[PDB]
């Protein structure tokens, strides 16, 4: 058990094929119509985890 | 265009991110350019928000 959670949390700092792994970084550097794609990539990866 | 930034977009005319229409353009230099005296066309340049 103690391993599984440490695997889940450490999955938060992965990109899954995006510019960065920080939500408040993609929003502060690109306009939203260019940013929903990256946000969707992160959302799908974090759902799969 | 949706999610586009600039003087016109941030001061004169702002389109939403959920636009479901069409945009049409055609040059009007033949007539609307007037005779070195086209002055009725104006645009805002400064605004608080």
């Amino acid at each position: 058990n103690a391993q599984a959670l440490n695997t889940l949390v450490k999955q938060l700092s992965s990109k899954f094929g995006a510019i960065s792994s920080v939500l408040n970084d993609i929003l502060s550097r690109l306009d939203p119509p260019e940013a929903e794609v990256q946000i969707d990539r992160l959302i799908t990866g974090r759902l799969q985890s | 265009a949706p999610g586009q930034t600039g003087n016109i977009a941030d001061y004169n005319y702002k389109l939403p991110d959920d636009f479901t229409g069409c945009v049409i353009a055609w040059n009007s230099n033949k007539l609307d350019s007037k005779h070195s005296g086209n002055y009725d066309y104006w645009y805002r340049l400064f605004r608080k928000s």
